[PDB]
């Protein structure tokens, strides 16, 4: 069945316990979250941009993480389901290198996750998020936007940054599940991939992309 | 679920391959069979879990296999640090049970003990107690029999003994035996003798002294 | 990085109670099960019981019914094992053990086990007492002699023995202590030396018993 298309190459070699949340979830230790979250800056600390927008390092829990465009990733490096965001959340499963779905839990060395993304409406999704084998959240998408501006607090925008550039909307710059610097798409594995969002509030929202209406739940802070 | 390990003692040389067995009374899923290493005075160290999955940090020369009622732990090339006690452990049923241990010791040539006897000190005699000590120094293999004789009467229930761990330089053992008497009983007799039986001695060796000489 | 941190060594009289603790640390997701297994001196490993932190549900073996009590303190992520009406054969190292998923393969995940470092509980009626140290006087000419020290009637373990303030280590054998029917321990330490050194080389055994603050530097000489 289609659960067999989940790459399940998981190895808790760092002794964190992270595989528990794939089952008996609700045990997260949020003590280190304030230190991790202090590395994320509110949008107001970035420089205003202007001029024509063109297309362009870690901590994927910050909204302003600037990802690389999605490609094809070996299934041996993935643990659990891959979610991509249209912005509505969709699951991408294992295939062979030619795109035929495969049903061996990603254990075959030819198995891959073809995440190659082109922004909707002409494409498939804005970005993707998954967990790698040792429990680190990985994300890809966009590519994010260079909005101009001067100084060392210049913003590569991977979400809706309207306040810093009028044209840097999510349709233009979205690169993953961050709808705005304060909101990310809610989905069954959000708490596993983004555990420090545990206390975010859940809002019913609507987004329009090329005139297609998306009704989704957003988790906001 | 009883876990029976075999053999009790494996006498090998460094570089040799070790194979340790675990046999269960009923069947356990591979899923829940673990092997541990334990060194004297330290806590058990997990080597393999789920029967065949090496724990992270454990060297490649350790591997587990088997299913059902029969499980095996293999060390492909023994290293000096690998001579220890090994335990299997089933955790499939919440009521955990463990094997009784396999000791992996170093193999070397037979070596006969040097035997020494020590009379009680005059300092101790004043206190009203006499301890007579028999020492067996640097022998192999570990099996040795120490018998006390007092005026040729074989003693029992009045001695205690302890044995060192295998020596890290020569792989021998040493053993100490104390015969404990009140001062009054000690002075009722003349000849105190320690008689030692060991595979490296063609016949038992006796060390003795006469009290007061 | 998971570390199960247990409380330190404890000495209790028979009939009393002991409470051993085990603090979870370094978890990103805290395990839900903690087991207690014990190992008596020179024996194998024996499972005692399990607590589920979600339920507070506890399952034990009937060998410890009435005496074993397991609890969980959710605010400090600390599990406690309380063993009442202690008997001398409850002397053992007590281990907390917590399963945790180690890996997944082909749709199924497999538990490994995190072990605490152990807590020694010693059950005895004895009172602290420093040892008496007695010489084991050398009894050849071009042979080897043995000489040593009898460290007798102390409580609790351990004592440390060195020779000539640590300058003499080769050929020294300090044997495991034995517990005597009095409740007190006794140990010997011996060294082999060239016979031709007797009466020329000074031999001193340095015995230290920190729980009673007893230090003894015993000179060991050939008997007259
Ligand atoms: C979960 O993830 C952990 C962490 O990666 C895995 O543990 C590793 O397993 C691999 C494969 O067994 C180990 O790799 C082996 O290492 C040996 C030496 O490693 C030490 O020494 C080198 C320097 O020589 C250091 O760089 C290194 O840090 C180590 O300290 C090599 O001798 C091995 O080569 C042999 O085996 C390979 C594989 O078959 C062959 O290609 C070779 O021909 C040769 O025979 C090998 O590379 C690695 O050391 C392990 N690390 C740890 C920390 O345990 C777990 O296996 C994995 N578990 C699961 C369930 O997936
Ligand atoms: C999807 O993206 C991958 C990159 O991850 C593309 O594969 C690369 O294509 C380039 C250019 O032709 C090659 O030089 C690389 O060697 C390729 N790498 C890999 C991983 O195959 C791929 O063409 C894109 N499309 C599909 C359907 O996979
Ligand atoms: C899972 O992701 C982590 C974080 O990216 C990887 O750990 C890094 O690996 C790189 C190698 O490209 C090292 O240079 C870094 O020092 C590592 N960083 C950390 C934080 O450990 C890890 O390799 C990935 N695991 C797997 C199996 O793909
Ligand atoms: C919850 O997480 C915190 C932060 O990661 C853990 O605290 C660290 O624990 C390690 C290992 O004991 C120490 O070396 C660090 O110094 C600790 N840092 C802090 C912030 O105290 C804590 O142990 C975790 N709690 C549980 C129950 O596992
Ligand atoms: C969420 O709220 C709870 C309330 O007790 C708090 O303890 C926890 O640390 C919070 N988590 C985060 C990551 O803010
Ligand atoms: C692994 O993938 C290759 C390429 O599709 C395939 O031909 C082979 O049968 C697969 N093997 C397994 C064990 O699935």
């Amino acid at each position: 069945w289609h659960i067999n298309r989940t790459a399940l190459n998981c190895n808790d070699s760092l002794h964190t316990g992270f595989l528990a949340a794939l089952f008996y979830t609700h045990k997260f230790n949020a003590s280190g979250c304030p230190e991790r979250m202090a590395h994320c800056r509110p949008i107001d600390e970035f420089a205003q941009g202007w001029g024509p927008i063109t297309y362009a390092d870690q901590r994927p829990y910050c909204w302003h993480y600037a990802p690389r465009q999605c490609g094809t990733i070996p299934a041996s490096q993935v643990c659990g389901p891959v979610y991509c965001f249209t912005p509505s959340p969709v699951v991408v499963g294992t295939t062979d290198r030619f795109g035929a779905p495969t049903y061996t839990w990603g254990e075959n060395e030819t198995d891959v996750l073809i995440l190659n993304n082109t922004r909707p409406p002409q494409g498939n999704w804005f970005g993707c998020t998954w967990m790698n084998s040792t429990g680190f959240t990985k994300t890809c998408g966009g590519p994010p936007c260079n909005i101009g501006g001067v100084g060392n607090n210049t913003l590569t925008c991977p979400t809706d940054c309207f306040r810093k550039h009028p044209e840097a909307t999510y349709t233009k710059c979205g690169s993953g599940p961050w709808l705005t610097p304060r909101c990310l798409v809610d989905y069954p594995y959000r708490l596993w991939h983004y555990p420090c969002t545990v206390n975010f509030t859940i809002f019913k929202v609507r987004m329009y992309v090329g005139g297609v209406e998306h009704r989704l739940n957003a988790a906001c802070n | 679920i009883v876990l029976t390990q075999s053999p009790g003692t494996l006498s090998l040389s460094p570089g040799e391959r070790a194979t340790l067995s675990c046999r269960a009374s009923q069947s356990v899923s591979s899923s829940y069979l673990a092997w541990y290493q334990q060194k004297p005075g330290q806590a058990p160290r997990l080597l393999v879990y789920g029967a065949s999955t090496r724990a992270t940090g454990i060297p490649d020369r350790f591997s587990g296999s088997g299913s059902g009622t029969d499980f095996t732990l293999t060390i492909s090339r023994l290293e000096p640090e690998d001579f220890a006690v090994y335990y299997c452990h089933q955790y499939s049923s919440s009521f955990w049970t463990f094997g009784q241990g396999t000791k992996v010791e170093i193999k070397r040539t037979v070596a006969a003990p040097s035997v020494f006897i020590f009379p009680p000190s005059d300092e101790q005699l004043k206190s009203g107690t006499a301890s007579v000590v028999c020492l067996l120094n640097n022998f192999y293999p570990r099996e040795a029999k120490v018998q006390w004789k007092v005026d040729n009467a074989l003693q029992s229930g009045n001695s205690q003994e302890s044995v060192t761990e295998q020596d890290s330089k020569d792989s021998t053992y040493s053993l100490s035996s104390t015969l404990t008497l009140s001062k009054a009983d000690y002075e009722k007799h003349k000849v105190y003798a320690c008689e030692v039986t060991h595979q490296g001695l063609s016949s038992p060796v006796t060390k003795s002294f006469n009290r007061g000489e | 990085q998971v570390q199960l941190v247990q409380s330190g060594a404890e000495i209790q009289k028979p009939g009393a109670s002991v409470k051993v603790s085990c603090r979870a640390s370094g978890y990103t997701y805290i395990s839900t099960s903690f087991h207690w297994v014990r190992q008596a001196p020179g024996q194998g490993l024996e499972w005692m019981g399990v607590i589920k932190t979600d339920d507070g549900s506890t399952s034990d073996t009937q060998k410890f019914q009435g005496r074993l009590r397991m609890t969980w303190d959710t605010s400090t992520s600390t599990v406690y094992m309380e063993l009442s009406s202690l008997r001398s054969d409850d002397t053992a190292v007590y281990y907390c053990v917590s399963p945790r998923l180690g890996h997944c393969r082909r749709g199924r995940c497999y538990e490994t086990l995190d072990w605490g470092q152990g807590s020694l509980v010693t059950v005895s009626s004895a009172s602290t007492k420093g040892p008496s140290v007695f010489p084991l006087a050398p009894s050849t000419s071009g042979g080897t002699a043995a000489l040593g020290c009898l460290v007798k009637d102390y409580f609790p373990e351990p004592v440390t023995v060195s020779w000539n303030s640590g300058a003499l280590t080769s050929g020294v054998h300090t044997f495991p202590a034995v517990l005597q029917s009095s409740g007190l321990y006794s140990l010997s330490s011996v060294v082999t030396v060239p016979s031709s050194s007797l009466g020329t080389q000074t031999y001193i055994c340095n015995v230290n018993h920190k729980p009673s603050n007893t230090k003894v530097d015993k000179r060991v000489e050939p008997k007259s």
